[PDB]
């Protein structure tokens, strides 16, 4: 995709100084490269790691990424539309992967609560149970929701316990 | 133009009085 | 014995050199053998070394091949023996 | 220009600890509970874990997220 | 005085170097300036803010050293 | 840029978790409710309740004093090296090995030391010697710190 | 055999089991999508 | 005259002289007995 | 004078997996259960404090017992592993061929995230990370000429640690020894000396003799590996073995009746190094742990077993004794047969010193082919072998003080050696402390007045060479002595022990193997440095040791025990008292120490011996830098830790960038380390209850109570971190430097 220019950045795609770096490491291959005869396997590895790169600077100027004076890509964190697979899209992918690992947790350190010896179970944990509750943990952002509007998220003030101040 | 000696000298007897008004501070400071 | 040994150097030498070669992209390949489509998930279901050994491979069967290519007569090859029990687990 | 900036900074960075330092030693030596009682003062007092708590979950976020920048640059 | 007439080729003086450790080589070194002896190079900036507030000669600076002599006295 | 300055936001907000923390923990905690009977700064209340090393209010700003160090120091790394850079000209290098930790390993402490450390050596000296013995001077102050 | 289990179960070797998997799929996933520095659009 | 003279005492002054018997001074009286 | 015999108990541990379910079974506080998470820790810590966990030496003698079964079977895998990578992941074959150009490497990475830049042309037509171990030398030096030989032991080594783990289940679980078993330590040292040495080095002899030394001859020819007759062909082929070698045409007839001056083309004494291959003469190896054998063999019978020829250790202990000791070395016989920690701290002593030598006669007499040139492995090696030295005696301390608060008994050390030692132990701290302090004086002030004669532009004050002479005119008396060794006080020897003392420098391809080494002023205050760090390591130790049991500060410190954090903030603070905490900072100081070592080692070599000879006189790496930089702490900041970081910062983007990486992070592991170090418990519990409570804010209270570590766990991690941060840092340091530079 074709990205405007922000915040004076051209797009990497378009970029000569892009073009620059991916010249100069595939030619920093070819050298690695020629001391090798083609028929031996570094040849071979050494090109396979040359189309590795080709296809990696393709791939980067076409993932619509703005590069600076550098030459090398700049993410856009700001919200932009045009740059939201910078920040937002993995920001969300890690916001729910992290809230599945904590939920999770959460769930698994209530119900060993309840067992006749919580310790005991904190260190040989329950595989059969554990594994239930992380994958009723795929619904985190919903049963996190029902547990803020029901209150029984967070524990009440008096409850917990406090320094004498 | 370099300070004439008469300037450095007066300069640094009013500093020895300074230093001299500087014990007495000090003596009435341990009272 | 060191004269005749030394002139056989002189006379294998290329032939040993190709061995060394090849030994040395075998070992080198057995890092890249699913990355480059050697050994993938169906040959290498067993050990794949047993596949270089039996079945086929770009370049670790190609040593397997030249390792006892062009040895002394009479004696059993240096790079390997006449036979063996199969490498543990194929490792 | 250089020296200038170094000394500012240090200095700054050191009266801001004794300016901490210095509260603390208000808390210890100074400090009325009963006087201040329900002032924002003694509502720090009763709060001091949410600060402290949250102080530490920025500092964890800020150290991970930066590190890891840099290690994987 | 001479750092006024040319402040971007004149290293500022700091104050002369008196050290009996020295030997030939350093004191024949830290002579910088127009100094005849062994001299610090001021990075304070001194000069530049003595000569922005008027100051120009060494009898301006003698003349406020010895008021703030006396202020402190 | 953004790199050191979130480096930067650590260290104030770690700084300031230390010091926060010790003022208002100076008055009593769990470990020690009975804190404020104790003074500003006193050693600690004995190995039991597990220990109690560096409980004290006093211990909390010893403790954010280094932490104090590497954030100013931090800053002052980043104004030297984006300053030097444009000083010669040249700001691309800064903003190129600013990225990463070994830039400023390799392209402003590393590279920037060898007139310092050249200051005096077997082939005579230069008027940096003095600085080149205060250097190595506080590099011996901070291990007998240490 | 099911104390193994148990002992399996313990905190050290569940976590070198996690992670050993865990790592597992991050690196297969950077083998067969790799260098990926965003999500593509 | 100033510049050739003063530097060579007070240095000495300042860092060998005054150092000593300022030195000793608080020692006499760090040392002093309370009576 | 009871009899030696094999003893056992009958299956006395059933195998069973229930201990495994339940952890901390083997102590009483921690088999009830986790209350709080400075149980985990607990845990670990006492693992393997087999005295803390059972009362009787019985148990705790098999578990040792086992335990070191099971330590060598680790060390059998490790090695299976090495041999098995040498041969399916390494370019040892064509290293063969071209050993002084193609760099060894054993060790191929997987091209997953751009990791194979790692994989760095080591030549050979092959890719990987060059390896320093000095694998390929040894194995060279042994024989092998085939990747099959290093495939077949490195099965072997796995069959072995199966072997050995089965060995260790069957002396726990099926033939545990009694107690009387374990102490019998003179039929130990009789089969220790006789059989575990003894027959060892015989046996290695035979190898040598008739593999290494027959297809190492032919290398050195120059036949090539792939041509050479296979090893069986020469041991079994008398006629093939007497062809290299016109001796064994006459069989074991010049052996069997002292005629074995008919040996001596290859049983040499010729001394100094092979000058195609860099390495000593294979043939004087072979000697040697022959010789090594026969010593051995013939001294493992000095201890009286079951017939009455024989010592016994006890009576030669107690009658030495004297005027000034007392009743002498009376009861120590029963502190090394009923003390594992004893024991144990004498042999990591020794076991450290040695692996100290093993380094420094290494470096100077390179015992393998192609290995002096390499410089790589040999800095490696050097630098490894020390740092286990340093840790060794480290750990030697400890035990001592281990068994000086546990197993020391004052009823049974009554006017012994032992207690005449604690009966004056402030004599000899306070003399050490003196010794210690006069050393750092004079010799930081050498460096030191020399930083600042030089500052103030006065090299004719300074103590270098050409100003101040410090000779260090013993050093060189002995250097002497040794070079004109092969004329006058070792007239058979054909050469000396080491080129390092004088003459003939040893070239191999260009590259210096081995160069005699020069000593100056600048090597004498290096050497009273290294003196000065050990003394200051050993005044650490020793007054942990000394004062492991008490103290005018604390009289009642045995009861405390060896590993406790202190006792409390009175008697004007009591911090770190335990001999535990001696050993922190004896093992901060024993780092420290061997940071100048290596630093030493690494610069001299470079300097004055490590380069390449052109015809025109040597190129040294560094060009000779060491004796007018090295009286400088300057110099060594800007000659050798400045100068020689070049390779190790600008390796990114080569196959040294995993150097670069490692060095940073193990720059970022020590300072991680000071935070441990310079902090305390009572601020990180704090800390935790205000996590705590966040966490209790949200119903994620974990059973288990967060707590803080332990004040002793906390200067554990401390040291641990920056041992392992400052010791990665040097490693990726030399490393990159001495592969890049070659
Ligand atoms: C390669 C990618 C990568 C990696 C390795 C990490 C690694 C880490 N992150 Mg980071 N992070 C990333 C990308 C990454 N992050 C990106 C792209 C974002 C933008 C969304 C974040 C935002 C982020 C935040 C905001 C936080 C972390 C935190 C952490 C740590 C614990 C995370 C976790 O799942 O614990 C297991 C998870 C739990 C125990 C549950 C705790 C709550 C989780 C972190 C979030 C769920 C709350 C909910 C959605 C509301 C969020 C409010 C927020 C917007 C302020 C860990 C060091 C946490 C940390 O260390 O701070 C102290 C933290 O607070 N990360
Ligand atoms: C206007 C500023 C100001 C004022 C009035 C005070 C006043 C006070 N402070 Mg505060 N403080 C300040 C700034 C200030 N401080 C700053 C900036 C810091 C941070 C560094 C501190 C940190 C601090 C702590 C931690 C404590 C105090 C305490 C005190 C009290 C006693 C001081 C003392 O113990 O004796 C005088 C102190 C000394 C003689 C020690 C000075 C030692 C210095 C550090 C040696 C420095 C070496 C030198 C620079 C090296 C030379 C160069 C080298 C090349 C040779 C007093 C009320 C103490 C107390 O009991 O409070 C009630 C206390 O516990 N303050
Ligand atoms: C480079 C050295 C270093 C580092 C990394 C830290 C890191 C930290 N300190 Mg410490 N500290 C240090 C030096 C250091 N300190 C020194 C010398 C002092 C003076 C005594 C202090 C004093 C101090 C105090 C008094 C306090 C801190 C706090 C903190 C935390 C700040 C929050 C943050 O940045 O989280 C990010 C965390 C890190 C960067 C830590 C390393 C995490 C790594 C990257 C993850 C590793 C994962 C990887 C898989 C590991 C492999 C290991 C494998 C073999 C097991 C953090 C844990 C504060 C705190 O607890 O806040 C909550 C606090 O109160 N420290
Ligand atoms: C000191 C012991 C030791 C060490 C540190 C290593 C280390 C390594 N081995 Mg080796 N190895 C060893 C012993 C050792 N090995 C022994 C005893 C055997 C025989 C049983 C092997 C057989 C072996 C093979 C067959 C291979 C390795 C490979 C590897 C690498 C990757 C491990 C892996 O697959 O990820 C861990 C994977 C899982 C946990 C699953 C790594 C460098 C691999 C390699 O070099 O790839 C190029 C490889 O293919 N090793
Ligand atoms: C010729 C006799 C002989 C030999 C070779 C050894 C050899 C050894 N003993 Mg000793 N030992 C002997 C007699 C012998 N022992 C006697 C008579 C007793 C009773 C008084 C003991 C009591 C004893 C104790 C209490 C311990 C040892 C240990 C060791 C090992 C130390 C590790 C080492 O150096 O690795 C060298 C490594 C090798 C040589 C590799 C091969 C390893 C195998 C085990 C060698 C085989 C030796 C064995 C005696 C012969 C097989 C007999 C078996 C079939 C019954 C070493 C293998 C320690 C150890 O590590 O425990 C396992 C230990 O704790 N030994
Ligand atoms: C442990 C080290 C070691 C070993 C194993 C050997 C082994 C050998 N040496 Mg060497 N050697 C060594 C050290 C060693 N050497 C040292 C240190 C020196 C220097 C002095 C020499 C110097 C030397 C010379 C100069 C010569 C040898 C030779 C030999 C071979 C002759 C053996 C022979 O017939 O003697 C007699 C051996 C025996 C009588 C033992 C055989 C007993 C068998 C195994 C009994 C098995 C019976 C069984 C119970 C039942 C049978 C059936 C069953 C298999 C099914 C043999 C391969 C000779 C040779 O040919 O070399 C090429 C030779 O000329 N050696
Ligand atoms: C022959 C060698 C030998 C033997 C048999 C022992 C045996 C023992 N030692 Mg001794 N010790 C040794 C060497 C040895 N040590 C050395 C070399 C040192 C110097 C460092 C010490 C220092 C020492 C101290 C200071 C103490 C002991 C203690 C003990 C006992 C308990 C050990 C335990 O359970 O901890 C299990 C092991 C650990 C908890 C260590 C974990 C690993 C650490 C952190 C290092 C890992 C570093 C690693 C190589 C780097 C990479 C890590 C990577 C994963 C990132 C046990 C009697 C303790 C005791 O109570 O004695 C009665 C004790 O307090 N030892
Ligand atoms: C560079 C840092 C540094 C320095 C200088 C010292 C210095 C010292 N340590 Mg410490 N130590 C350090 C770091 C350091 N340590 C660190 C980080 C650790 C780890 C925790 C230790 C752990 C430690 C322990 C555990 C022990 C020591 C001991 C010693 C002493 C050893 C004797 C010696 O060096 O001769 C004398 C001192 C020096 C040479 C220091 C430098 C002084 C120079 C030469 C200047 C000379 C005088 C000079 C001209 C000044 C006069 C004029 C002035 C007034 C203006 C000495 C006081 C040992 C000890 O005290 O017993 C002897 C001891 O037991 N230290
Ligand atoms: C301990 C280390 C050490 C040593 C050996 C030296 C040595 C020296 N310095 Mg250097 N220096 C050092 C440290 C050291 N310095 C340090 C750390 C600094 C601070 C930066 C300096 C700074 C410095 C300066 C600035 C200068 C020197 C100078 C000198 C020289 C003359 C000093 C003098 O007049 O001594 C006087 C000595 C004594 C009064 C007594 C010495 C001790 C006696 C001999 C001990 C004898 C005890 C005896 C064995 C006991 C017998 C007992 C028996 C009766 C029973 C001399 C070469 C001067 C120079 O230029 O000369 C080259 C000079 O200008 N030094
Ligand atoms: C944007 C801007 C603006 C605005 C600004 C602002 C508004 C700022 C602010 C700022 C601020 C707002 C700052 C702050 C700071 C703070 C601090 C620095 C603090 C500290 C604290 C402390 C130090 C403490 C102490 C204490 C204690 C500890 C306790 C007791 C008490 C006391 C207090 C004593 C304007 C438009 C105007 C202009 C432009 C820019
Ligand atoms: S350890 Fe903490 S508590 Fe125990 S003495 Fe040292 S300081 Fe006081």
């Amino acid at each position: 995709r074709d990205v405007q220019p922000y915040a004076g950045l051209t797009p990497c795609k378009t970029s000569k100084a892009f073009a620059k770096r991916e010249k100069t490491e595939l030619k920093a291959l070819e050298k690695r490269l020629k001391k090798y005869d083609p028929e031996s396997a570094p040849a071979l590895a050494l090109q396979a790691t040359m189309e590795k790169t080709k296809t990696r600077f393709a791939n980067y100027g076409e993932s619509g990424l703005l590069c600076g004076k550098d030459g090398l890509p700049h993410l856009i964190v700001d919200g932009n539309l045009e740059h939201l697979g910078e920040f937002a899209i993995p920001g969300l992918g890690f916001l729910y992967v992290a809230g599945w690992i904590g939920y999770a947790g959460r769930s698994y350190i209530q119900e060993n609560k309840t067992a006749s010896k919580p310790t005991e179970g904190e260190i040989i944990i329950d595989v059969p149970k554990a594994l239930g509750l992380m994958f009723q943990a795929g619904a985190w952002p919903l049963l996190a929701g029902l547990e803020l509007k029901n209150g029984t998220l967070t524990a009440p003030e008096s409850e917990i316990t406090v320094s004498p101040r | 133009m370099p300070l004439s000696d008469t300037q450095v000298f007066t300069a640094l007897f009013v500093a020895l009085i300074t230093g001299i008004l500087s014990l007495r501070l000090g003596t009435q400071l341990y009272k | 014995l060191t004269a005749d040994l030394l002139a056989r150097t002189e006379a294998n030498k290329s032939l040993n050199d190709q061995k060394r070669a090849a030994t040395s992209s075998a070992n080198f390949e057995r890092s890249r053998l699913v990355t480059d489509g050697f050994c993938q998930f169906p040959q290498n279901i067993f050990g794949c070394q047993n596949a270089a050994e039996k079945g086929s491979v770009k370049f670790l069967s190609d040593d397997m091949a030249i390792e006892c290519e062009g040895t002394a007569d009479g004696k059993t090859c240096s790079s390997k023996a006449p036979g063996a029990y199969p490498s543990f687990l194929g490792l | 220009q250089a020296a200038l900036y170094s000394h500012h900074q240090y200095i700054a960075g050191f009266i801001m600890c004794g300016a901490f330092a210095h509260g603390a030693i208000f808390f210890i030596r100074d400090y009325d509970p009963e006087a201040n009682k329900g002032n924002v003062l003694a509502r720090m007092l009763e709060h001091k874990e949410a600060i402290i708590s949250h102080l530490s979950w920025v500092s964890l976020f800020l150290g991970f997220h930066t590190l890891g920048l840099y290690v994987h640059n | 005085e001479k750092w006024g007439e040319d402040p971007l080729h004149v290293r500022p003086i700091a104050h002369t170097i008196w050290d009996p450790h020295f030997g030939q080589p350093a004191v024949e070194a830290f002579t910088r300036g127009g100094a005849s002896a062994p001299v610090n190079i001021a990075y304070s900036g001194v000069y530049q803010w003595w000569y922005t507030i008027g100051m120009r000669t060494n009898v301006d600076l003698y003349n406020g050293s010895l008021f703030l002599l006396f202020v402190a006295g | 840029d953004f790199l050191v300055h979130h480096a930067i936001a650590l260290g104030l907000h770690t700084t300031t978790l230390i010091l926060v923390k010790g003022a208002l923990d100076a008055r009593g905690s769990k470990l020690m409710p009975d804190k404020k009977d104790f003074g500003y700064s006193f050693p600690c209340d004995g190995p039991g309740r597990g220990g109690t090393c560096d409980i004290s209010a006093w211990d909390a700003f010893y403790l954010a004093v280094f932490w104090e160090l590497n954030t100013v120091s931090w800053t002052v790394f980043y104004f030297h090296w984006k300053h030097l850079a444009l000083w010669q000209g040249n700001s691309a290098q800064f903003d190129e090995s600013s990225t990463y930790i070994m830039g400023w390993l390799r392209d402003y402490l590393w590279l920037n030391s060898s007139q310092l450390i050249n200051g005096y050596n077997p082939f005579g000296m230069n008027s940096l010697s003095v600085w080149a013995w205060m250097f190595l001077f506080g590099h011996l102050i901070y291990a007998t710190g240490f | 055999m099911k104390n193994f289990q148990i002992y399996l179960s313990t905190a050290p070797v569940l976590a070198a089991v996690w992670f050993t998997v865990l790592a597992g799929i991050l690196i297969e996933l950077n083998r067969f999508f790799p260098d990926a520095l965003s999500f593509p659009l | 005259m100033a510049a050739s003279l003063l530097p060579s005492i007070f240095v000495p002054l300042v860092g060998l002289v005054f150092p000593a018997v300022a030195m000793a001074s608080l020692f006499l009286y760090i040392e002093k007995e309370q009576v | 004078i009871k009899t030696v015999k094999i003893v056992v108990d009958r299956d006395p541990v059933p195998t069973s997996f229930e201990k495994w379910a339940k952890p901390g079974h083997f102590s009483r506080t921690l088999a009830k259960g986790p209350a709080t998470t400075t149980w985990v820790w607990d845990l670990h810590a006492d693992a393997h404090d087999f005295d803390s966990h059972t009362t009787d030496l019985e148990d705790i003698s098999r578990k040792v017992f086992s335990a070191h079964f099971g330590q060598l079977g680790v060390i059998f895998i490790w090695l299976s592993g090495m041999y098995f990578h040498g041969a399916r992941f390494s370019n040892y074959e064509a290293w063969l061929s071209d050993p002084t150009h193609i760099k060894p490497s054993a060790q191929v990475v997987w091209p997953i995230v751009g990791q194979e830049i790692l994989n760095g042309d080591v030549g050979g037509g092959f890719q990987g990370v060059q390896i320093t171990s000095g694998f390929f030398q040894l194995w060279r030096g042994s024989g092998i000429t085939s990747e099959l030989q290093l495939y077949s032991t490195a099965i072997g080594a796995l069959i072995c640690a199966g072997l050995m783990f089965f060995a260790g289940w069957w002396h726990y679980h099926k033939a545990a020894p009694k107690l009387e078993w374990f102490q019998n330590v003179e039929s130990m040292m009789n089969h220790h000396l006789a059989g575990l040495l003894g027959l060892g080095s015989l046996a290695w002899a035979g190898h040598q003799i008739h593999i290494a030394l027959p297809v190492n001859t032919l290398l050195d020819a120059g036949v090539d590996p792939k041509e050479i007759p296979l090893p069986h062909e020469f041991m079994l082929n008398r006629a093939l073995m007497a062809e290299l070698y016109p001796s064994f045409a006459k069989g074991l007839t010049p052996f069997f009746t002292f005629n074995w001056t008919e040996y001596s083309d290859f049983l040499t004494f010729r001394g100094g190094l092979n000058p195609v291959t860099g390495g000593l003469w294979l043939t004087d190896m072979a000697h040697h742990h022959l010789a090594i054998a026969v010593l051995f063999l013939v001294a493992g019978h000095q201890y009286r077993t079951n017939w009455g020829i024989g010592h016994s250790m006890k009576e030669i202990l107690e009658a030495h004794k004297g005027p000034f000791t007392g009743e002498g070395h009376k009861g120590l016989y029963e502190i090394l047969t009923t003390s594992w920690h004893a024991q144990l701290a004498i042999n990591l002593a020794l076991m450290g010193s040695l692996s100290i030598i093993v380094s420094h006669h290494m470096y100077s007499m390179p015992p393998y082919p192609y290995l002096a040139t390499d410089y790589g492995t040999q800095l490696s090696l050097f630098t490894h072998h020390m740092w286990i030295g340093g840790f060794c005696i480290c750990g030697a301390a400890a035990h001592a003080a281990i068994f000086m608060v546990r197993d020391y008994d004052p009823a049974t050390n009554y006017n012994n050696v032992l207690d005449r030692v604690l009966r004056h132990r402030d004599a000899i701290i306070s003399h050490l402390n003196w010794v210690c302090i006069f050393l750092g004086f004079h010799s930081f002030g050498l460096y030191i007045h020399n930083d600042t004669m030089s500052a103030l532009g006065r090299p004719q004050d300074m103590f270098s060479d050409t100003a101040i002479q410090l000779q260090p005119i013993f050093a060189q008396f002995v250097q002497h002595t040794h070079a004109l060794a092969p004329e006058l006080t070792a007239p058979t020897a054909a050469g000396s022990t080491s080129a390092s003392w004088g003459g003939d420098i040893v070239a191999v391809g260009g590259k210096i193997a081995m160069m005699p080494i020069s000593l100056g002023t600048s090597d004498f205050m290096v050497h009273h440095i290294h003196a000065f760090t050990i003394h200051v390591t050993v005044l650490i130790l020793l007054k942990g040791v000394l004062f492991a049991r008490s103290s005018r500060l604390i009289p009642d410190k045995a009861n405390l025990g060896f590993r406790f954090p202190c006792d409390g903030p009175g008697r004007g603070g009591t911090c770190q008292v335990s001999a535990w905490d001696h050993v922190f900072l004896g093992l901060f100081w024993m780092y420290n120490s061997i940071s100048i070592v290596i630093f030493h080692f690494s610069w001299k070599m470079q300097s004055d011996v490590w380069g390449s000879v052109t015809g025109n006189g040597v190129s040294h790496i560094t060009g000779g830098n060491f004796a007018q930089s090295a009286n400088t702490i300057n110099g060594w900041l800007r000659d050798f830790l400045w100068a020689q970081s070049s390779q190790v910062i600008q390796s990114y983007g080569s196959a040294l960038s995993a150097y670069g990486l490692i060095f940073l992070g193990a720059h970022f592991i020590w300072a991680f380390s000071l935070m441990f170090l310079f902090s305390g418990r009572g601020y990180w519990q704090e800390l935790i209850e205000s996590i705590v409570w966040a966490h209790n804010k949200l119903k994620v209270a974990p059973a288990i109570q967060p707590r803080a570590l332990s004040i002793t766990q906390g200067r554990a991690v401390g040291v641990a971190h920056y041992l392992l941060g400052g010791i990665a840092t040097t490693w990726s340091f030399f490393l990159a430097r001495i592969i890049a530079v070659g």
